[PDB]
């Protein structure tokens, strides 16, 4: 959002899912609020990433 | 918006990423609604 | 107006990215004046959900 | 709520209709369209 | 549980159990992971006979399967030891790829060049085994599913079929398999989006040194990679560190889109090229 | 107890050289392929460090094929090795330039001769050049410095770009400072071609947006169309082969003098 890392949010996630990208897809459900902000600083800062 | 408001308010709890999964594995979406004095209930439909 | 239309169309695209996550056309239509009157309230309903802006800004 | 600070609603009347907005029908005009069977069902969002 | 004793529950033959007696060490997936299972669950075939039956739903399904290794096939008892993560296990070849010692293997749904009888269609039920491919054929066959799904976005109705047939005869090591007549399905589409988003961000992070590197190299060098890719300043390195690193977040993700689960890593291959000592589930 | 690999000393190991091998009892050993007998010419990484045109990543593509193995004991004419069981603890020897600390993930990398050129117990051109068991976050760091030096290697003719390289090979970690091509072609094919091919694919996908992320993604011949995307994805495969550094250990605790550390073996 503003402060070069955000307020780095931690999670202990349990799931029956073993596989990798099928597990990050259920995170692609949860984290759009952070993911749309992840796209934001890609254009809010040019040079800084 | 209007049809699902007209009946059946619930649209999705899952993604499109998991919407194929409910087609793949039949998942039990609706819970036991708490209004259960009789017990198990059924229905189906054929248009005449 | 192309410049005004280009800048509303850019910003009509950009606000609904925020709104769907929660962290019209012919700018000349007679009907466009109640289209603004609804869409001002469409923004007043979205500025109400995100009630936090300079005085000269409101003067500009 | 609004008193409108009544001066002459003979002329103030269509000054509203100049704008082509309508307020939502607010819980009684939206209640009359429910019928006797319709009211008691789960479809009635105005049971509260 | 680890050791899985299996009920056959069908009417098998002597010609059945003779095949598995030479197949001891094959890979069988089980969904439930009991000690006692039946052959309705044991085996992969029971889901490849679905009615939609595309590679998009079979690949995403069987990553919830649990793989086992065929042991002690005498008569009607199937010992299936569930492997543990990181012990050495030998595996008999189920698909004709020689597995090329030293590399990572994966799980391929089914041959899908027709419907192969994995053992014998016993009572109209065969026991079909997954292909265990060396992750290059796995990533490539998953690449082309999205290659030809990106193709069908901007084609009308025939230059799909004139270019899928260009790309479906996958000539790999010992195998020329076939893309399964690519069906546009939404599990591809949710992930074809994030690929197109991952291609977008690399364009953002390409900070005009990573960009112009080939286009500066063609002026100086004459290389095979450099000529085939012709057709196809700033004093801020610390910022170029972070942009290249964020670029490396994307390419470790967009590969992970089309790559599969790392699985059995080859210890040794026999000169018969059939039984392969492998570690690392 | 465990797996065993015997090494037949084709070269005569002097008792003083055995005195140096009997100091490296914990150290890792790069083996080319799992087999019970191997030559001393097989054992070690010197067969990888040897070509007029051999690049850092190509050696790393070879070492990724080489099986990591751990020294067990040196009995005179033989070296006894153990291929480590995954998940077990192993006392490996910190022969890298970096002090290890309790909880860190260790990654094997080929030793770089940039300011720290090193050999071993050498006789007849065979030494036992030993891979840098380096922490994983520094292993990705070392990789990124090598590519960015090579991406800037063509523009030596600018001194300011050369001054950008002059900062660049300075690698500084905990208690350690050290100095440090088709892979950079692979970086540039992804950088240029994704800039051009995504525009006809963002504007088509951006209408329907389930995660609500294609909206600011827009803010960010069919034969030749696929030919770009084929040689897009295959170059993405080529760089990810030489990025994902396949982590090798997890140091639980470090022995004092930082010579050794008990390391539970991972991957």
């Amino acid at each position: 959002n503003s402060d070069r890392q955000g307020r780095p949010s931690a999670f202990v996630v349990v799931s029956r899912i073993t596989h990798r990208h099928t597990l990050i897809n259920v995170l692609r459900y949860r984290f759009r609020v952070s993911r749309f902000h992840f796209l934001n600083n890609s254009i809010s800062g040019y040079g800084p990433s | 918006a209007w049809v699902r408001q007209a009946t059946g308010a619930r649209r999705t709890e899952v993604l499109d990423s998991e919407a194929i999964s409910i087609l793949t594995f039949g998942r039990k979406t609706d819970k036991g609604g708490p209004a259960l004095l009789h017990g198990q209930r059924a229905t189906c439909e054929v248009i005449l | 107006h192309l410049p005004l239309l280009t800048r509303i169309r850019q910003d009509y695209d950009k606000l609904f990215g925020f709104v769907a996550a929660r962290p019209d056309d012919a700018v000349y239509g007679d009907d466009y004046v109640p289209r603004v009157d609804v869409f001002l309230r469409g923004l007043e309903d979205l500025a109400r959900c995100l009630c936090a802006m300079r005085a000269e800004e409101v003067n500009r | 709520f609004v008193r409108e600070h009544m001066a002459h609603a003979t002329r103030r009347l269509v000054h509203f209709y100049q704008a082509r907005i309508d307020p939502p029908r607010t819980a009684n005009e939206a209640k009359h369209d429910f019928s006797t069977k319709e009211f008691a069902k789960v479809d009635n969002y105005l049971l509260f | 549980e680890t050791t899985v004793l299996v009920t056959f529950e069908q009417r098998l033959t002597t010609g059945d159990v003779g095949k598995l007696s030479r197949l001891i060490g094959a890979v069988i997936p089980i969904p439930y992971r009991h000690h006692l299972l039946g052959s309705s669950q044991v085996g992969l075939d029971a889901v490849v006979k679905d009615k939609t039956r595309d590679y998009s739903r079979m690949r995403a399904r069987m990553r919830e399967m649990t793989l086992t290794i065929m042991r002690r096939v005498e008569g009607n008892q199937m010992i299936l030891g569930v492997p543990t993560h990181g012990q050495c296990y030998t595996i008999r070849n189920t698909g004709p790829v020689s597995w090329e010692k030293g590399d990572v293997l994966t799980t391929l749904p089914p041959v899908f060049s027709g419907e192969v009888t994995g053992l014998v269609s016993v009572s109209d039920w065969d026991l079909v085994l997954p292909w265990i491919v060396p992750m290059a054929l796995a990533t490539e066959i998953n690449q082309r599913m999205m290659m030809l799904a990106l193709l069908s976005l901007d084609r009308s109705h025939e230059e799909v079929r004139a270019a899928t047939a260009q790309l479906r005869v996958v000539r790999y090591r010992d195998a020329t398999l076939t893309l399964p007549e690519i069906t546009i399905d939404d599990t591809v589409l949710i992930d074809m989006r994030n690929v197109c988003i991952s291609l977008s961000m690399i364009a953002n992070l390409s900070s005009e040194v990573t960009l112009a590197y080939v286009r500066k190299l063609a002026l100086e060098d004459s290389n095979m990679l450099l000529m085939k890719c012709q057709e196809i300043y700033n004093i801020t390195p610390t910022e170029e560190l972070n942009k290249l690193t964020a670029l490396f977040v994307m390419i470790r993700q967009i590969t992970d889109v089309i790559s599969e689960q790392p699985a059995f890593l080859v210890c040794d291959v026999s000169p018969d090229d059939k039984s392969a000592l492998c570690i690392y589930k």
